[PDB]
């Protein structure tokens, strides 16, 4: 949806090539996530080396040159403001994951707070942990400060820690290897002498969710 | 002296036995002026014969008196060969016998009206009309092979072994150059131009036959194309508009080795040229294999004897040797062949002499001919 974004605002200076690899690569090596949008297009009038300019070879192999602008941080503003990419969706990141935790057990909270960890490709950009921390522990205060405010002493506060880490990108198939790895992993498994008894509804159940039944 | 004609469906190649290539050299085309003759005097003609009606082309609705091999025009035809005789080699018909040639598989008709015009239009002395392909195994200096010849009408493959052909064998296709013009027409309207007047299909051909090629792998070629501008080359229209052509100059082609590209259901030329083999005796198929021969202008792209070798050694028992044999002169080897055997000292029995006409009428030449 971020490349989506990226591809339209291409598409919408008339850019020489609005390709998805293209906008897909501007992603990867142009985008970063800033503090604030009108403070960031504002500074991209004081200051003129704020535009990038990306060389991108055609389909039919020739060369071309974009000017690559605003999308640099207007486009992974997108999990800060999702009512840029949809109406459909409202809330922006640093909000969802404090509904998490607030909506997850008291006792919990301070360790789910400590240790936010990133995982997936688009998480990768420039920054986004930062904005992601520094908006949640804004949310986090304000909250406490209420608080303290109508009780009229300081707590302890909570540490919001985001966290990325070498193997980020990939997380998901490094836990995957590191849990099939260990010596019971064979008896969490479906075997194929389950489904030649019960078929695929052997399978059909929600792990993560509570069942009914 | 002997003439030699051969009557192509798109080129007329003529000359006299014992030279070394054709004299006359010239389209197989009568030009009719189609627009208003406002101006009195200044050399004009009611129509216009081969070189004059190529060069006159814009003012002029062309048409080639023969299809696919047959002649359809008659009157067109005589104008043809008048031209022929009296303008392009200046002799007199009455004084020199005339080869003649014609494909495989024709109408009886065609060679019967062939010879009559012959004796009693042109009072030729004695005449023959041999296979095309037959004459151009004369020209390769063998008794044996099989020869793919295509022109502009027609290709076939006669099948020949220590001088005997293998009529069932024999294999035509009514497709050759005059249809691989005509889909260039169709795909140059895709690229933007629009090619419509006879005279403008006269400039699609020879935008065919200085920039189309034979691709060794077609389906690599596209993709080849589809990724670079290497591909790509351009032709001066006689207008100084310059085109640009790409995938279209193997595109049109390989028509020959996929004929439903023009809407046929016809084998390529490679399965022909195999199921005329495999339809031979299997003792001779050894020497047709290792004897291809290709003969006319259909067969003078870049690429094409790279293209049949490889298609026929994918074909055939890897055991034995496919050679394509493409002689660089093999745009006119069926007039070298008939110069050959209208000098033969051992053909002079075999022609038809007008005293067998004047008893037989024109049905002599299917007894005196394959
Ligand atoms: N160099 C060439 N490359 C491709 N096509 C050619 C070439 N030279 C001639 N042709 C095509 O072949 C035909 C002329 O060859 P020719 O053997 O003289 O045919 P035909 O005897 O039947 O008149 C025409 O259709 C012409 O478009
Ligand atoms: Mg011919």
């Amino acid at each position: 949806d971020v490349t989506y974004f990226v591809q339209s605002l291409l598409r919408d200076r008339n850019e020489p090539d609005s390709s998805l690899k293209t906008a897909e690569r501007i992603k990867e090596e142009c985008c970063y996530v800033c503090p604030d949008i009108v403070k960031e297009f504002s500074r991209f009038d004081r200051e003129p080396d704020r535009y990038l300019k990306y060389a991108s070879e055609s389909i039919t192999g020739h060369s071309t040159t974009i000017d690559v602008g605003f999308e640099r941080f207007l486009a992974p503003e997108i999990f800060f403001n999702p009512e840029i990419a949809s109406s459909d969706f409202l809330t922006p990141l640093p909000e969802l994951v404090d509904n998490v935790v607030q909506s997850s057990p008291i006792d919990v909270r301070k360790g789910l707070y400590k240790n936010i960890v990133l995982s997936g490709g688009s998480t990768l950009f420039k920054n986004f942990g930062n904005r992601l921390q520094r908006d949640l522990k804004r949310i986090v205060d304000e909250r406490i400060h209420r608080s303290e405010m109508l009780s009229g002493a300081k707590s302890g506060g909570v540490d919001v820690n985001v966290i990325s880490h070498k193997r980020q990108r990939n997380a998901v198939w490094f836990g995957g290897s590191l849990l099939a790895q260990t010596p019971e992993f064979g008896s969490y498994c479906h075997t194929k002498a389950d489904y030649e008894e019960y078929g695929a509804s052997i399978a059909r159940r929600y792990q993560i969710f509570g069942n009914s039944l | 002296t002997a003439l030699v004609c051969d009557n192509g469906s798109g080129l007329v190649k003529a000359g006299f036995a014992g030279d070394d290539a054709p004299r006359a050299v010239f389209p197989s085309i009568v030009g009719r002026p189609r627009h208003q003759g406002v101006m009195v005097g200044m050399g004009q003609k009611d129509s216009y014969v081969g070189d004059e009606a190529q060069s006159k082309r814009g003012i002029l609705t062309l048409k080639y008196p023969i299809e696919h091999g047959i002649i359809t025009n008659w009157d067109d035809m005589e104008k043809i060969w008048h031209h022929t005789f009296y303008n392009e080699l200046r002799v007199a018909p009455e004084e020199h016998p005339t080869l003649l040639t014609e494909a495989p598989l024709n109408p009886k008709a065609n060679r019967e009206k062939m010879t009559q015009i012959m004796f009693e239009t042109f009072n030729v002395p004695a005449m023959y009309v041999a296979i095309q392909a037959v004459l151009s195994l004369y020209a390769s200096g063998r008794t044996t092979g099989i020869v793919l010849d295509s022109g502009d009408g027609v290709t076939h493959n006669v099948p020949i072994y220590e001088g005997y052909a293998l009529p069932h064998a024999i294999m035509r296709l009514d497709l050759a150059g005059r249809d691989l013009t005509d889909y260039l027409m169709k795909i140059l309207t895709e690229r933007g131009y629009s090619f419509v007047t006879t005279a403008e299909r006269e400039i699609v051909r020879d935008i065919k036959e200085k920039l189309c090629y034979v691709a060794l792998d077609f389906e690599n070629e596209m993709a080849t194309a589809a990724s670079s501008s290497s591909l790509e080359k351009s032709y001066e229209l006689p207008d100084g508009q310059v085109i640009t052509i790409g995938n279209e100059r193997f595109r049109c082609p390989e028509t020959l080795f996929q004929p439903s590209f023009i809407g046929m259901e016809s084998a390529g030329i490679h399965e022909t040229t195999y199921n005329s083999i495999m339809k031979c005796d299997i003792d001779i198929r050894k020497d047709l294999y290792a004897n291809n021969v290709m003969s006319g202008g259909t067969t003078m792209y870049p690429g094409i004897a790279d293209r049949m070798q490889k298609e026929i050694t994918a074909l055939a028992p890897s055991t034995m040797k496919i050679k394509i044999i493409a002689p660089p002169e093999r745009k006119y080897s069926v007039w070298i062949g008939g110069s050959i055997l209208a000098s033969l000292s051992t053909f002079q029995q075999m022609w038809i002499t007008k005293q067998e006409y004047d008893e037989a009428g024109p049905s002599i030449v299917h007894r005196k001919c394959f």
